[PDB]
C-alpha cells in the first residue's frame, strides 16, 4: 500500500487483512498504548512486513523528503570538491626552494646502490 | 576364529527371542527357556556356514 | 575370552539398571562420560610423529565376522585415525553428554526411548571419523538418518512432519550423489581406502565428473546455494539435543568429508574447479548473511548463522594453502563449540520456558534474568568473531588462505565479519533492551546445568581463543597432507 | 553391602495404595495431611537401593521397587513445586552432579593438561634442534666457542649457508 | 630424545609397499619444516637488526632484508603430492 | 530515586544496589588477593622481559649481513633497482 | 548512611571453584617446569607412552 515493495508483495497474502502500515516511531507517544516501549496496543493487527515499521526498525528521518535530502547532500559534495579543484588553479608557488641532501642526496644511507639509485636519491 | 563367530551367531539368536517377545508384548525376559533355543539355532547356522567357508579357502589353495 | 566378559557382564549390569532404575538417563550419561577417559587415553599413547595411522582395526572380515582380525586377506571395514581424524571425535565426545545432559528436565514421555536414539546417533559419527574407506565412511554417513528421522518426528515443535521430511530428502539427494562417485572409484580402483589413494592419479576427464558427484554432495551436508532449503526448517522444528547434534557435529563432518575424500585424489581437478567452489561459497556466505535480517524465528537465525561460518570454512578448505587448512580445522571446532550454545539459548533455555521462538515476544530480558543476559551477550559476541575465542582464529586464517587461492574473492570475501555482525547484534539488543515485555511473565532463572553447559562451552572456545596453538600437536601432518601447489 | 530392606518396601505400597493422586495432593492452595506428606517425600531421599544387592534378586522386586520410587518422586517433587518441603536451604545437591564434577569436569581438565604438554612434541621445537644439530654435522668447530657465542655463530651459518637439502630429494629434475 | 630417521625420495622407491612410500613422505615433510626454520631464522635476526640499528637499518642489514624477501615465496607448506603425483623430465 | 526492586534474583554484578554488610570484610580478601596477585605476576614476568636496545653487538648483525652476501651472491641475484 | 543490603559470604562455591582449578592448574604447570634440570623432561611425558613409529 505505502512503499513499492509493499504493493509488490500484496499479491502473494490470501488470508491476511492487507492493513495499511504506518511506522510506530512516527505514530506521536502521547496516546496511551499497550506497549509504552513500542507505541502499540495489544491486540494491534500488524502490518505485512512488520519490521520496517517496528520501533526496531531503522529511524527514517522525517523532516526533508528522501529524494529531496539526496540533493542537498550532493550539494554540499560538489559546492567542497569543485571549488577545491578551482582553487588548484588559484594557488601561488611558494617562495624558497625545497632543500637538498649531501652524500648525494643519501642514496647510500637509503641501502641503495649506484645501479640502484633511481629508486632512491632526494636532490643531490 | 570359530568360537567368537558362535558368540556372535547365537548373539544374533539372544536378540530374536529379544524381538519376538517385544512384539508378542511380554517383558524381555519372558519365557527364558526359548534364548538356549535360539542360541543355538543360529549359532548352529554359523556352525554351517563357517564350515562352507573352511572348505571354500582350500579349493583355491589347491588351484596353485 | 576376558574382552568378551565384559561385554557380557555390561550388558547384564545394563539390564539390571533397565530393572531397578526406570530411566537409564544415569546410565547413558555414565557410558558416554566414560566414553571420554577412554578416547583421552587413546589420546595419551597417541604418536604425533607419524603421518602413519595409529589405532588400526578391521571388523566384518571373512575370517572373523565378528571382531577383530590378523590376515593377509581384508574384505572388511577398515578403522583408523589421525590427527584431522582425532580431533573431531574429540569434538564429539566432549560434546555428546552435554546434549545428552541438555533434555534432562526436558521429556517427560518415552525417556528411555529418546535418550537412547540422541545418545546413539553420536556412537554413530564417532566411528565415522574412525572410518577408512570409502564404503566404510559412508555406511555410517546415513546411519545418521534412521534414528535423525525418528526423533525429528516425534518430538518435533510443530509442523515436524515437513522438517522430519527435508531432514531425509536433501540428505538423501546429497547422499545417493555422493554414492555414485564412490562407486565410480570403487571400480576404477576397487580399492575403497583413505591410504592407497595418495599413490593412485586419474585421468583429468574421469577425475572432472567424480569431483562433479562428490561437490554436490558436499553442497547439500555443508549447505551451499541450491540447498540451504533444508537448513532453516530442520532446525527450526527439531529437539534441543538433535538440533545440537546437527549444527555441531554433521556439518563438521561433511567438512572432514571434503578434506578427507575429495582434496588429497582430486588435487589435479580442483585446480581447474575451485573458482566454481568460490562462486558458490562466497554466494552462500552473503546471500544467507544477508538472508538473516528479516527472519522472525528465533532459531532459524541460529541456523543461518550456522551457514555463515561453514561458507568461510570451506573456502579455506580448497585454499590450498597451508593457513586455510588449520584454518578450516578451526572453524570446525570453534564453531562446534559455539553454536550449540546458541541453541541452548533458543531451543534449550527459552523454549523450555515460553515453547515460543518468535523475536518479537522477548524484549528487556535483561531485567528479570541478567545472569542469563551475559550469556547472551558473549557468546554471540563469540559468533561474530571477535578475537579471542578461536571463532576470528579461524576466520583470520581461512579468510587469508582463500585471499591466497584467489585475492578478489577473499577480499569480498572478507565483508562476511560485517554480515555476520549485522544479524547477531540485531537479534542481541533486540532480546536485551527495553522495558521487559509485557507478554512475559518472570520465570526461573538459568538453572545449574544451562549455567554449566555453558560453562563449559565457552571455556572450551577461550581456551582455542587464547591459544590455538593447544590442537596444533596433531593437525601439522595434515597441513601439509593436502597441498598440491608442486 | 548396602542391602536394602524388603518388608519394609512391602508395607510402602500398602501407604502408597490409600494415597490421593498427585493431582490433588497439593491443590489445596494445614497439617492434617502436609505432615504426613512431606516426611512421605523423605522416603524418595532415604537412600536404600543396594549397590551389589540388585543383581542378586528378581523381577517383582524391582518392579515393585520402580512403582514405590515413581509415586516417591511424584510426591517429592509437586509439592517442591508449592512449598521436607516446608524449608528453604540449598543442600540437595542434584541427580546428575556426581558423574560430571567427579568425571566429567577432571577428565576434561585431563584433556586440557595433555593438549597443552603434548605441544612440547612440537614439529616446531624438533624441526628448530634438528636444523640446530645439521650445522654442528658440517661445521663441528662452532663448539669450540662458548656458550653465548654458538648461538650467535649458528645464526651466521643459517644466514649464510643453506642447510636443507631438499634438492637431493628432486633428482628426476636434472 | 631427538631422534633422526633418514631421508626416502620418491624416486626409485617402488610405488607398492606403504613403509618406503610414507617415509618418502614424512621425509619431504620434515625436510621442508627444516626449510621452513630458515626463513623464521632469518626473520629473528633481522627483527634484531631493526632492534639495533634505529635510523640506519636502511644500509645495515639491506641484504639480510631482501634475503627475507627473497626467501619468501620459496619456504611454505608445498606438499608432497606436487613432487609425488607428478615427475619432471617428463 | 530508590525505587522498590525485586531482591528475589541474584546477579553477578549484584543487581540494582548491592551493598552487603560485611563489605568492610570481603574488602580485605580481594584487596589481599589483588595485591597477591600482581607481585605474583611482576616477577613471573621479569625474567620475559628485555631491554630492546643493546642485546647483542653490532658486530654480530653486520657479520649476519656478511652472512646474507654470502648467501645471496651464491643465489646470484640482483638489486632492488636493477632492471 | 548507604543503606546496606545484607551481608553475604565470601567465598561462594563457585569462586571455590574457579579459583581452585584455575590456580591449580598454574601451579602444576609450574610443578612440571620445576622439571627442566631436575628430571630433564616433564612428569607427564612419562606417562606418554606412543607406540615408536616403526
Amino acid at each position: 500500500i505505502r512503499a513499492s515493495f509493499d504493493k509488490a508483495e500484496e499479491p502473494m497474502l490470501g488470508d491476511y487483512p492487507d492493513i495499511d502500515p504506518f511506522p510506530a516511531q512516527l505514530k506521536n507517544p502521547y496516546k496511551k498504548y499497550d506497549d509504552q516501549q513500542d507505541r502499540r496496543n495489544l491486540e494491534e493487527p500488524l502490518s505485512v512486513n512488520d519490521d520496517l515499521y517496528d520501533m526496531w526498525s531503522p529511524d527514517r528521518f522525517t523532516h526533508f523528503k528522501n529524494q529531496d535530502a539526496l540533493k542537498y547532500f550532493i550539494g554540499f559534495l560538489t559546492i567542497f570538491f569543485g571549488a577545491s579543484y578551482v582553487a588548484t588553479y588559484f594557488v601561488p608557488e611558494k617562495a624558497a626552494i625545497p632543500r637538498e641532501f649531501p652524500y648525494e642526496g643519501l642514496w647510500k644511507e637509503s641501502g641503495g646502490t649506484e645501479k640502484s639509485k633511481a629508486f632512491f636519491g632526494q636532490r643531490s | 576364529a570359530l568360537f567368537t563367530s558362535l558368540v556372535g551367531a547365537s548373539g544374533l539368536g539372544f536378540a530374536t527371542k529379544f524381538l519376538s517377545n517385544k512384539i508378542r508384548l511380554k517383558p524381555a525376559g519372558y519365557y527364558p527357556l526359548g534364548y538356549v533355543f535360539s542360541g543355538v539355532a543360529w549359532a548352529g547356522l554359523g556352525l554351517v556356514l563357517h564350515n562352507v567357508h573352511q572348505h571354500s579357502l582350500e579349493v583355491l589353495e589347491k588351484k596353485k | 575370552m576376558f574382552l568378551t566378559s565384559i561385554l557380557l557382564s555390561s550388558l547384564y549390569l545394563f539390564n539390571r539398571i533397565l530393572a531397578w532404575q526406570g530411566n537409564v538417563k544415569h546410565f547413558y550419561l555414565f557410558a558416554s562420560n566414560l566414553l571420554l577417559l577412554f578416547i583421552v587415553v587413546l589420546y595419551i599413547n597417541f604418536n604425533t610423529f607419524s603421518n602413519s595411522f595409529q589405532f588400526n582395526f578391521e571388523l566384518f572380515n571373512s575370517l572373523n565376522p565378528f571382531g577383530l582380525s590378523n590376515s593377509d586377506i581384508s574384505n572388511g571395514l577398515l578403522f583408523g585415525i589421525d590427527g584431522l581424524s582425532l580431533t573431531f571425535i574429540l569434538l564429539t565426545v566432549l560434546l555428546i553428554p552435554l546434549t545428552l545432559l541438555g533434555n534432562w528436565y526436558n521429556i517427560n514421555f518415552n525417556s528411555n526411548l529418546y535418550y537412547t536414539l540422541v545418545l546413539a546417533i553420536g556412537l554413530v559419527i564417532l566411528l565415522n571419523f574412525w572410518a577408512l574407506d570409502y564404503i566404510s565412511f559412508y555406511i555410517l554417513f546415513e546411519a545418521t538418518l534412521p534414528l535423525l528421522f525418528i526423533l525429528i518426528h516425534i518430538y518435533g515443535s510443530s509442523d515436524s512432519e515437513r522438517a522430519s521430511f527435508y531432514v531425509l530428502m536433501f540428505t538423501l539427494s546429497g547422499s545417493l550423489f555422493m554414492l555414485l562417485s564412490i562407486v565410480v572409484i570403487s571400480i576404477v580402483l576397487n580399492t575403497t581406502n583413505f591410504i592407497n589413494h595418495n599413490l593412485f592419479v586419474l585421468s583429468l576427464d574421469l577425475q572432472t565428473i567424480i569431483w562433479l558427484g562428490l561437490f554436490i554432495a558436499i553442497m547439500v551436508k555443508t549447505p551451499l546455494f541450491p540447498i540451504h532449503v533444508w537448513l532453516p526448517v530442520v532446525h527450526s522444528e527439531s529437539p534441543l539435543a538433535g538440533s545440537m547434534i546437527l549444527a555441531g557435529l554433521i556439518l563438521k563432518l561433511a567438512l572432514y568429508a571434503i578434506l578427507r575424500l575429495l582434496l588429497p585424489l582430486l588435487c589435479e581437478a580442483q585446480i581447474l574447479y575451485t573458482p566454481m567452489i568460490y562462486i558458490i561459497s562466497l554466494l552462500t556466505i552473503i546471500l544467507t548473511s544477508l538472508a538473516t535480517l528479516r527472519q522472525i524465528d528465533l532459531k532459524v537465525i541460529i541456523a543461518y548463522s550456522s551457514i555463515s561460518h561453514m561458507g568461510i570454512a570451506i573456502l579455506g578448505v580448497c585454499s590450498n594453502t597451508s593457513l586455510g587448512i588449520y584454518g578450516s580445522i578451526v572453524l570446525g571446532v570453534a564453531h562446534g563449540f559455539v553454536s550449540p550454545a546458541l541453541f541452548l539459548i533458543v531451543g534449550g533455555i527459552l523454549y523450555d520456558r515460553y515453547h515460543i521462538r518468535i523475536v518479537n515476544y522477548y524484549k528487556g530480558l535483561t531485567t528479570y534474568m541478567p545472569q542469563l543476559a551475559t550469556y547472551i551477550i558473549i557468546l554471540s559476541f563469540a559468533n561474530i568473531g571477535t578475537p579471542l575465542t578461536g571463532n576470528f582464529t579461524g576466520e583470520f586464517l581461512s579468510l587469508q588462505g582463500g585471499f591466497i587461492r584467489n585475492p578478489i574473492i577473499g577480499g569480498i570475501s572478507c565483508i562476511s565479519v560485517l554480515l555476520a555482525a549485522i544479524y547477531q547484534l540485531k537479534l542481541t539488543n533486540k532480546l536485551t533492551g527495553g522495558i521487559s515485555s509485557i507478554y512475559m511473565h518472570r520465570t526461573n532463572d538459568v538453572t545449574i546445568r544451562e549455567k554449566f553447559i555453558m560453562n563449559i562451552l565457552i571455556i572450551s572456545t577461550l581456551i582455542i581463543g587464547i591459544c590455538p596453538q593447544i590442537m596444533y600437536n596433531l593437525l601439522y601432518w595434515t597441513v601439509n597432507n593436502y597441498i598440491y601447489i608442486i | 553391602l548396602r542391602a536394602y530392606n524388603e518388608e519394609k518396601e512391602l508395607a510402602l505400597k500398602q501407604r502408597l495404595s490409600q494415597l490421593p493422586p498427585p493431582g490433588k495432593a497439593f491443590v489445596t492452595a494445614k497439617e492434617a495431611e502436609l505432615a504426613e506428606l512431606a516426611e512421605i517425600a523423605a522416603l524418595y531421599k532415604t537412600d536404600r537401593v543396594g549397590i551389589l544387592d540388585i543383581l542378586l534378586l528378581g523381577n517383582k522386586h524391582a518392579r515393585l521397587y520402580r512403582d514405590n520410587t515413581a509415586l516417591l518422586k511424584d510426591y517429592y517433587y509437586n509439592g517442591r513445586r508449592i512449598l521436607w518441603e516446608i524449608k528453604r536451604e540449598g543442600a540437595e545437591k542434584e541427580d546428575w552432579v556426581n558423574q560430571m564434577y567427579f568425571l566429567y569436569a577432571p577428565s576434561l581438565i585431563l584433556l586440557l593438561i595433555v593438549m597443552v604438554y603434548k605441544s612440547r612434541e612440537d614439529i616446531t621445537f624438533w624441526a628448530k634442534k634438528e636444523l640446530d644439530q645439521r650445522v654442528l654435522d658440517k661445521h663441528p668447530e662452532i663448539n669450540d666457542a662458548p656458550e653465548n657465542e654458538r648461538d650467535a655463530l649458528i645464526v651466521e651459518r643459517i644466514i649464510a649457508g643453506d642447510y636443507d637439502k631438499l634438492a637431493s630429494l628432486q633428482k628426476k629434475a636434472t | 630424545e631427538h631422534q633422526r630417521p633418514e631421508l626416502v625420495s620418491f624416486d626409485d622407491i617402488n610405488y607398492n609397499d606403504h613403509k618406503k612410500v610414507r617415509e618418502a613422505q614424512e621425509s619431504y615433510t620434515r625436510e621442508q619444516f627444516i626449510r621452513l626454520e630458515a626463513l623464521k631464522t632469518v626473520r629473528k635476526a633481522l627483527e634484531k637488526c631493526y632492534e639495533e640499528s634505529g635510523p640506519n637499518h636502511f644500509e645495515d642489514c639491506k641484504n639480510l632484508a631482501e634475503q627475507y624477501l627473497d626467501m619468501l615465496p620459496t619456504h611454505r607448506l608445498q606438499g608432497y603430492l606436487g613432487y609425488q603425483r607428478n615427475d619432471p623430465s617428463k | 530515586g530508590r525505587y522498590p526492586f525485586p531482591k528475589d534474583v541474584i546477579s553477578m554484578t549484584g543487581g540494582w544496589w548491592a551493598n552487603p554488610s560485611n563489605w568492610k570484610l570481603n574488602g580485605l580478601f580481594a584487596t589481599g588477593i589483588a595485591v597477591g596477585l600482581a607481585l605474583w605476576v611482576s616477577t613471573a614476568t621479569l625474567p620475559y622481559t628485555r631491554r630492546r636496545e643493546g642485546i647483542t653487538s653490532e658486530s654480530d648483525i653486520s657479520k649476519w649481513n656478511a652472512a646474507a652476501g654470502v648467501w645471496r651472491e651464491r643465489h646470484g641475484k640482483i638489486s632492488t633497482g636493477e632492471a | 548512611g548507604p543503606e546496606l543490603t545484607p551481608a553475604v559470604p565470601f567465598f561462594q562455591p563457585y569462586v571455590l571453584k574457579w579459583a581452585g582449578v584455575s590456580l591449580g592448574l598454574v601451579a602444576f604447570y609450574q610443578f612440571n617446569s620445576s622439571y627442566e634440570a631436575k628430571n630433564g623432561h616433564t612428569w607427564v611425558e612419562t606417562f606418554f607412552h606412543p607406540k615408536s613409529r616403526e
